[PDB]
């Protein structure tokens, strides 16, 4: 989501961009502002749901000691789905 | 026997308690509150008038040849009216032991100096005067050591701010390293870390 | 020998501070209130002595919080109150003392929850 | 009341030492503007001496006065010798700090401070 | 020029303020009836020496220290303020 | 009034003032004091430059992080000026040479470059513009510098009204080209002076006063369409001024008269110099025309600055020229200069 | 308009219903060119010809002492009296009471979350209203 403002500046995933009259646009003259193009919101949205069989499962990142602490998510609700606090993966049961 | 905890003996404790009784009953005009800790570190506490006699005793006595000054500290405790707790760590080299002599002071109740006993105390007394503001009588030099020459303040006092009251930078108008007042681009972030739970009942203060 | 000094103990000519932070400044002597998140009370029990807060501002580069006073992060601790008044009168600070706030003792009863006549008969358990 | 002295039975015997110190400074200034090539006149150096003396004239405790005399002797040692440079001496004058406005309305126009 | 406010200052238990309490319970109702539009503030405290302020048109405030007074003399000095 | 323009702080470093400024002659003798006085209290200072990056290093300091932005420009290349003044409230013009070059003439320094910056500033929408002409600047003058400065002072007012035109006298500072210029006439065994220096009057001002005046002019609600005479006190006479210089600098004093035409010819042949020359015809003229009485213009005291007298600051700049045997000598051994009112 | 400061941004006194005077402490300074209220009034005064006597906060507190000395007494509730006098002085006037019921303005919780300036300019209180009314 690197849409620009009318002032030409890139906007960050923390929607930050300086106003037109904000004098702090000087520092980007003969220069640019570092912004990361790979937004984690859209990326983790570009990730499917991992269906499971149980009402309670666990989540680490996938490396074990290289991910995040083990947490358990309930999957009794059907209208919505589970979500991890550390990562943003989603789960559902059939 | 337990591995995680530190081993413990009793003979050092008994020896140091005996030597504490020794000093206490041999030097009663000055001595207060001899104490020996869990870790066996003897610790004698002294009236400020007793400094030269006690230090000369522990240096020159035969059963106490404490003829080496290791440290000479000070400790600011704003609560007590006599703020600065002054400390004298010593060692013997004849008995392979240490001792700690302590006195107290204030901003306007100075203490006799110790160069007449331990010449090592010269620069330490200078450091203590500079850092905490304790004047020492009949000292040869007694100027600053560590602070800048044009410096007002005794920094290691607890009522002194960590960042100070003046800041330096060079100016082209006068071509000198002028001293402007203090203005930081990021305030020091004080963290409130102490937990609201009695961790050690043994030190529980009653009301 | 001794001397008979009458006047108030004063030290400001020794401390090496400016006239500004001595005269302009105000001091709050107090026991801090317990954090209502934690049921613990050990962060109480010691009289502290804070200073008045002053202008902080956004640093124009990154947005950090800046200051022009060095007494901002200043906190002292005293076992009692008169010690704190003494330290402040000695160092030349005008002080405001907030008295000690102690919770009222209270009469608890696990049997009042199961009364025949009273309104303490809780509907739950 | 009922306290120990330092170097002074009373305040007059402290003012004695004060005047000795003022004397040493008055006699030292012309040598300090010469040895390290300060760009001031001897008149305003000595006026600075009297200013930094009258910065502490309210005091009446003899002990405080004796300690101030001690610190003045320290600074005089540092200045008689050249342990301190032109920077430290001209630090006294505040040749870069704009005057703190001693008026209400100016403070109100700039800042929340009293 | 003209009177705009009176305000009475006193204590509840200190005896030097005794005379103002009696004066109040005796004459305050009649005085308010005599001067209904006018206010007269009564603000008491634990330990304060009594006073009696009166404010005229500009910020012109004038006091009398009626500490350890009677009630009749309080009434007399108050009428002196009014007049 | 953007929130980033509000002045926060106790008026010092690492604070904010609201004085986002461009300083075009920043790489010089007066620009350094202007930038120092702008950074001392907290204010972003855009510094357009053409010099090497080596000659902007003393300016790299004197500002907290971010409050000093540099960017290169060319007076010949418009679209390098709007780049600078696009983001500012204030624009300060301190450009000026003491000699022509094969590339830049006097018109192309004192007329066309101010006019360009002023057009760009009126288009950008800045709130103030401080121009720096000369006290003696008049279209009816002998020097090309002064007449060009008159033309520019007029044309800047035409194109950018609500401007500010500061008119200083001969400024003196550590690296000036006035007191050091007089003092460097010792390598030659005598100092020439038209009419022996008499019939010439000089009212010189210290740099820091000029800088403080500019720095307050960019903050005062008044001083929006007004001229200023940054003169300094104590109108001196040129012979006695040079005598005070040569007394503070304890060398000698062998003056002698010299007509203006031969001294001008000397200035010309010294101006045949690919480097920064020493003397020039216009410098001679500007040295030998009296300062105007400022009695009909506001000055420093109407802007918040007490003029520092030259007898208070001369030693700082003239001790560089003293020899051993006279270096460690004080200000009170120089029999100060006779003054005039005229 | 003269921008003032909020309770979070000034040391001030607020008397509660009981009469207890309570002291705020400055936590965050006010933003922009906003300043304290009494500071503004004293500055306006100096701009005019009155130049009110006080110039700091302790002086204004002493003035509060002069007017009502109950206000510098922080956390010290004071025991008033003389209700009988008010009764005798209020029985005199005779104004009928209407045959009108008396409903309060804050009747439901809908009316509770927005009764102020800070409260009315707030997203959380508006959210609570949005929740209750839906
Ligand atoms: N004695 C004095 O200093 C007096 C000065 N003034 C006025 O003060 C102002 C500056 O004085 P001063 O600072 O002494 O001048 P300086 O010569 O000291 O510095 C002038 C600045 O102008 C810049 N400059 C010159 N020509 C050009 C150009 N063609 N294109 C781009 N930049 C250019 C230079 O930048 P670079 O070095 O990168 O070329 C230099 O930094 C002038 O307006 C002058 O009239 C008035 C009276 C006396
Ligand atoms: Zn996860």
């Amino acid at each position: 989501g690197v849409q620009v403002s009318p002032s030409g500046e890139k906007i960050t995933h923390t929607g930050q961009v300086y106003d037109e009259k904000d004098y702090r646009r000087v520092r980007f003259v003969d220069r640019q502002k570092e912004v990361n193009e790979n937004f984690a919101i859209d990326l983790i949205a570009q990730q499917p749901v991992n269906e499971v069989e149980h009402r309670i499962i666990a989540c680490d990142g996938g490396g074990g000691a290289l991910g995040h602490p083990k947490v358990y998510i309930n999957l009794d609700k059907e209208t919505k789905t589970g979500t991890c606090g550390y990562c943003g993966l989603q789960f559902k049961q059939h | 026997k337990r591995p995680t905890v530190r081993p413990r003996s009793d003979v050092t404790h008994k020896q140091l308690s005996a030597f504490g009784e020794y000093v206490a009953e041999i030097l009663p005009k000055y001595v207060q509150q001899v104490q020996v800790s869990c870790l066996d570190e003897l610790e004698i506490c002294i009236h400020p008038d007793g400094v030269i006699p006690t230090l000369t005793f522990l240096r020159d006595h035969t059963n106490a040849q404490f003829k080496s000054l290791a440290d000479l500290t000070a400790v600011d405790v704003p609560t007590r009216q006599n703020r600065f707790e002054i400390v004298y760590n010593l060692l013997s080299l004849r008995f392979n032991s240490r001792i700690r002599v302590k006195t107290y002071a204030d901003e306007l109740t100075p203490i006799d100096s110790i160069v007449s006993v331990h010449i090592a105390a010269n620069w330490y007394e200078r450091e203590v005067w500079d850092m905490f503001g304790v004047f020492f009588f009949n000292h040869p030099d007694l100027r600053r050591i560590l602070t800048d020459y044009g410096f007002e303040g005794h920094p290691f006092r607890k009522d002194f701010p960590l960042t100070g009251y003046v800041e330096l930078r060079y100016d082209d108008e006068v071509k000198r390293v002028v001293a402007e007042p203090v203005e930081l681009a990021q305030e020091f972030r004080k963290f409130d870390l102490n937990s609201p739970w009695e961790a050690f009942p043994a030190y529980r203060q009653p009301p | 020998q001794l001397i008979t000094v009458d006047e108030k103990l004063d030290i400001t000519t020794l401390t090496g501070v400016p006239e500004e932070h001595i005269k302009t400044r105000k001091v709050r002597i107090f026991v801090p209130a317990r954090n209502n998140m934690q049921s613990g009370v050990n962060n109480t029990k010691k009289w502290k002595m804070e200073f008045d807060t002053r202008e902080r501002w956004e640093n124009p580069l990154m947005g950090w919080a800046s200051t022009a006073d060095p007494l901002s992060n200043m906190v002292l601790t005293f076992s009692a109150k008169e010690d704190a008044i003494a330290f402040a009168e000695k160092n030349g600070w005008s002080y405001d003392v907030e008295e000690k706030k102690v919770p009222k003792p209270k009469s608890k009863s696990y049997g009042a929850n199961f009364s025949w006549n009273k309104r303490t008969r809780v509907s739950t358990k | 009341t009922s306290v120990k002295p330092i170097f002074s039975r009373d305040l007059n015997e402290a003012k004695r030492r004060v005047r000795e110190l003022y004397r040493a400074w008055y006699r030292e200034v012309p040598n300090t503007v010469h040895l390290m090539q300060l760009d001031i006149t001897v008149k305003q150096g000595r006026d600075k001496v009297r200013e930094m003396f009258m910065k502490n004239a309210h005091v009446t405790d003899p002990r405080v006065v004796d300690l101030l005399v001690i610190k003045g002797k320290m600074e005089l040692q540092e200045t008689i010798k050249v342990w301190k440079q032109r920077t430290h001496v001209m630090r006294f004058f505040h040749e870069t700090e704009t005057p703190r406005p001693k008026d209400f309305l100016s403070k109100f126009y700039m800042g929340h401070d009293p | 020029l003209g009177l705009r406010e009176i305000r009475v200052h006193l204590c509840q238990r200190s005896p030097g303020s005794q005379g103002v309490r009696d004066f109040i319970v005796q004459r305050y109702v009649e005085l308010k009836k005599a001067h209904p539009n006018l206010p007269i503030l009564i603000r008491e405290c634990s330990e304060v020496q009594p006073k009696l302020w009166a404010r005229y048109a500009f910020g012109q405030e004038k006091t009398v220290s009626l500490n350890n007074l009677s009630a009749d003399e309080v009434t007399r000095a108050m009428q002196n303020v009014l007049s | 009034l953007h929130h980033a323009v509000i002045p926060h702080g106790k008026g010092g470093r690492s604070s904010v003032s609201g004085v986002v400024a461009t300083v075009f002659g920043a790489t010089g003798f007066l620009g350094r004091y202007v930038v120092n006085h702008l950074g001392r209290m907290g204010s972003q200072v855009i510094i357009p430059y053409r010099c090497d990056v080596y000659d902007i290093m003393h300016l790299r300091l004197m500002g907290d992080l971010g409050q000093l932005t540099f960017l290169e420009w060319d007076a010949r290349d418009k679209d390098s000026i709007r780049k600078a003044v696009q983001h500012s409230n204030v624009v300060i013009n301190l450009i000026g040479r003491e000699w022509e070059t094969r590339n830049f003439d006097f018109e192309d320094v004192f007329v066309n470059i101010p006019r360009a910056i002023a057009q760009a500033s009126k288009e950008a929408g800045v709130e103030r513009f401080i121009h720096v002409s000369h006290l003696n600047a008049s279209m009816k003058s002998s020097s090309k510098s002064l007449r060009s400065k008159a033309v520019g002072e007029k044309e800047v007012r035409s194109v950018f009204p609500e401007a500010i035109i500061i008119r200083p006298s001969d400024i003196f500072g550590r690296e000036d080209r006035f007191l050091n210029h007089f003092a460097n006439y010792r390598w030659f065994l005598a100092v020439p002076l038209v009419s022996l220096g008499f019939k010439t009057v000089k009212q010189p001002v210290y740099v820091a006063d000029v800088s403080k005046g500019i720095v307050n002019a960019t903050k005062d609600p008044d001083a929006v369409g007004k001229t200023f005479a940054f003169t300094g006190p104590n109108r001196y006479l040129l012979f006695h001024l040079v005598k005070y210089i040569f007394g503070m600098t304890h060398r000698t004093f062998i003056p002698y008269p010299l007509p203006l035409f031969v001294y001008s010819w000397i200035g010309k042949l010294f101006g045949l110099s690919p480097f920064e020359p020493w003397t020039t015809k216009d410098k001679v003229e500007r040295i030998h025309i009296s300062d105007v009485m400022p009695t009909d213009l506001p000055g420093l005291e109407d802007l918040g600055v007490q003029p520092t007298p030259l007898e208070l600051k001369s030693i700082e700049v003239l001790r560089r020229h003293r020899t051993y045997r006279w270096l460690s000598s004080e200000i009170e051994e120089t029999k100060p200069a006779k003054t005039v009112n005229y | 308009i003269l921008p003032g400061a909020a309770y979070t941004e000034k040391s001030a006194t607020y008397v509660n219903t009981e009469g207890r005077a309570q002291q705020t402490k400055v936590a965050v300074t006010p933003p922009g060119l906003a300043r304290e209220d009494w500071k503004i009034i004293r500055a306006l005064s100096e701009i005019a010809g009155i130049t009110l006597p006080y110039d700091t906060l302790d002086q204004v507190r002493n003035r509060l002492e002069e007017v009502s000395p109950n206000l510098v007494r922080y956390d010290d509730i004071e025991e008033t009296n003389y209700f009988q006098q008010a009764s005798e002085l209020a029985k005199l006037v005779n104004q009928e009471v209407l045959a009108d019921p008396l409903v309060p303005p804050q009747l439901t919780i809908k009316d509770f979350y927005m009764t102020d300036s800070i409260s009315r300019a707030s997203q959380t209180m508006a959210k609570c209203v949005k929740a209750v009314t839906e």
